[PDB]
């Protein structure tokens, strides 16, 4: 049914957008021992700052420095490019923006019933948001492999938090909603052709 | 022309083909391409396995005997001091062969003093090792830029003592004081304060090893989507003008 | 992380293939690439088990090609790393420092009930020994 | 197996009576043995060689 | 399997025998062969002598006939050190298992 499909698509789009927004903002991305305001202690690393956990200075959210220029080293250009991409968090933010645009397209689709191309644009935005979320996850993990505290699971035993899994769940919902949006675009054009046949 | 490229790509990736050549020449082309693909893919897998295995068997030097047998990395002591005298007079089958290596070696592994000998290790990008006191080794390990490290255990045993003139009233009380500090742990705390408290410093394949294939996959997905929308827009504009 | 990203890439590839195969009304269906069929195609491609259908459009073929390259690289890497693991034996010690014993709790550790070691830990000013003691 | 470094520093010494004629020559004997590596050889013989 | 088989290297010199310990080696219980190791200071030779002197069970053999017999009965886990001229002669004798 058109109504239940639209309701499910709207609910899923809102859920994915909220999950992505929470994941970007929240700092429970990774559990790893680190030093606040660079004493080492267990911390929950996020996307911009990491706060001390069960430590002497517990609650100190030290900002994550993405350019360790202590040794004044540059190495290759690719490492600097990856560090810059991680630091700006361009891809999770782009995923959030694309999810918002898809949601606004879905909302505006009700106002403009005769314009079926809006629903297709919403589906494209949702799929692109999922792709950007995938890129962001890949870049995040790759840059995390640079530092020993976020790597070496054998000894460090780092753990991913619920905020990271919120973004993982956000990608799945956005892809699921993108399937529904394309299905509704297909149904709308099929109905238009069926009406013209009569 | 378009379907031939698709068949060749599918054959190279060893994936399901929707169509197959039926003529003799087409089947000859397909067969030689299949043989080439089989050899190349097997070669890639075998070379990757060799890379990973050889990297897995690599073991860094830890002890002196490990350093003694291998010759790729040079090592040497000071030009003077008790370091050479220890090796020269050593009768242990491990240490003596190290002393013979340094005596006959070009360029001279011996350094004028510790200052640039440590810098020699720094500028040798891991190809040269320096032998010196453990206490000073830990100190440099804890100083900027934190690029040198201490491996293994001590080759011999020595100690630093409080020096007092022979026949002095401060001999016995100082000796008792030194033991009292060691028993209480004051000496350990002082060593920690001036070395570490004031210091300035897996097997499975990781995502970093295969990040490029993920980037290529997502870029291809984006390019395919862009092509699809371009085709759709062109078809819509063509139909709109016709109607 | 590699397995998680493999699952995510599989889902994304399936969705993108379904979208580029059936979104355009001017292609209406000539192909059989529904969402279920797209998921089946991607799963078969990853396991190198062929396919009952293949994409015919340029965009669908680009998606299939990049997915095939990804699958080839990933499967080869899995086989190579398994071979490396089965060839070389790496036995490591879970504990190699005093501070590591203090940080963990699964492995117990103790000393003599009466001796010099007891007094060493009972009276100590280093941070590690107190956490140990 | 033994893992990690030593927690502290301790030594084994040759006990002698207070104010005895053997106190001094024994001290030089131990120090002289250490320089020539006899003590290292003695430890190696009874620990690793045997 | 294939890589490990390719990495397998049989012992080929005195040094290779000294480094490993799975394959035991012995000498005559009394003779010039035993005396050679005792009054030896070269790093390869004396390193074995520490093993030979302190070994359980004793690797020394009373008679040369028993030593060669033990080599054959040990299916390759035991090695015999003896004069080269007699070693070559036995190698050409039946059943040609040494």
């Amino acid at each position: 049914d058109r109504g239940v499909q639209m309701l499910l698509t709207t609910v899923g789009a809102f859920a994915a957008f909220s999950l992505m927004t929470i994941a970007v903002g929240t700092d429970y991305w990774l559990y790893s021992r680190g030093v606040c305001k660079t004493e080492e202690v267990m911390t929950h690393s996020g996307l911009w700052r990491t706060c001390c956990l069960e430590g002497n200075f517990k609650g100190l959210c030290k900002q994550i420095d993405h350019f360790p220029e202590d040794a004044d080293y540059e190495a290759d250009t690719a490492e600097y490019f990856l560090r810059a991409v991680r630091a700006s968090s361009i891809f999770p933010i782009l995923s959030v923006i694309l999810l918002f645009m898809g949601g606004l397209c879905i909302a505006a689709s009700e106002f403009y019933k005769t314009r079926h191309n809006i629903i297709l644009s919403a589906g494209i935005f949702f799929v692109s948001a999922g792709l950007s979320n995938i890129i962001g996850i890949i870049v995040y993990i790759s840059a995390n492999a640079g530092d020993p505290s976020k790597s070496d699971s054998k000894k460090n035993s780092y753990s991913y938090g619920w905020s990271f899994y919120f973004g993982a769940l956000s990608f799945i919902i956005a892809e699921m909603v993108g399937v529904l949006a394309v299905h509704m675009f297909i149904d709308r054009h099929k109905q238009l052709r069926a009406t013209a046949r009569a | 022309i378009f379907n031939s490229l698709w068949f060749s790509l599918g054959a190279f990736m060893q994936q399901g083909c929707d169509i197959s050549p039926r003529s003799l020449s087409g089947r000859i082309v397909g067969g030689v391409w299949w043989f080439f693909t089989l050899i190349i893919i097997s070669s890639y897998t075998a070379n990757l396995a060799a890379f990973l295995t050889v990297e897995r068997m690599v073991s860094p030097i830890e002890s002196a005997e490990d350093l003694s047998k291998q010759t790729e990395i040079a090592y040497g002591t000071l030009d003077s001091g008790s370091t050479k005298e220890f090796f020269r007079r050593s009768k242990i089958a491990v240490f003596d062969k190290m002393w013979t290596y340094m005596r006959s070696a070009e360029p001279s592994v011996f350094v004028r003093t510790t200052a640039e000998g440590v810098a020699r290790v720094r500028k040798s990008k891991g190809k040269y090792a320096y032998l010196l006191e453990s206490t000073m080794n830990e100190y440099i390990e804890q100083r900027k830029p934190c690029d040198t490290m201490k491996v293994g255990g001590n080759l011999d045993s020595k100690g630093y003592d409080i020096a007092t003139p022979k026949g002095s009233s401060l001999g016995t009380p100082v000796n008792l004081a030194v033991l009292k500090l060691s028993e209480q742990g004051v000496l350990d705390k002082l060593k920690n304060k001036w070395w570490y408290d004031k210091g300035e410093c897996t097997s499975a394949l990781s995502l970093s090893n295969v990040a490029g294939v993920f980037y290529i996959l997502v870029g291809g997905l984006g390019l395919a989507m862009l092509v699809a929308l371009i085709e759709f827009c062109y078809k819509s504009r063509a139909e709109a003008k016709r109607m | 992380e590699i397995w998680m990203c493999i699952v995510f890439a599989y889902i994304g590839v399936s969705v993108v293939l379904f979208l580029v195969s059936r979104f355009s009304p001017y292609e209406w269906s000539t192909n059989e690439f529904g969402i279920f069929n797209s998921l089946w195609f991607s799963l078969g491609a990853f396991m190198q088990q062929g396919c009952d259908i293949s994409p015919r459009s340029l965009s669908g073929r680009i998606v299939g090609g990049v997915w095939w390259f990804f699958t080839l690289i990933i499967i080869s890497s899995y086989t190579a790393n398994l071979a490396a693991f089965l060839t070389v034996e790496r036995m490591v010690s879970p504990i190699e420092s005093a501070e590591d014993l203090s940080k963990q709790t699964e492995i117990a550790y103790g000393t003599l009930d009466s001796g010099s070691t007891k007094e060493f830990f009972r009276r100590s000013k280093i941070a590690v020994f107190d956490k140990m003691w």
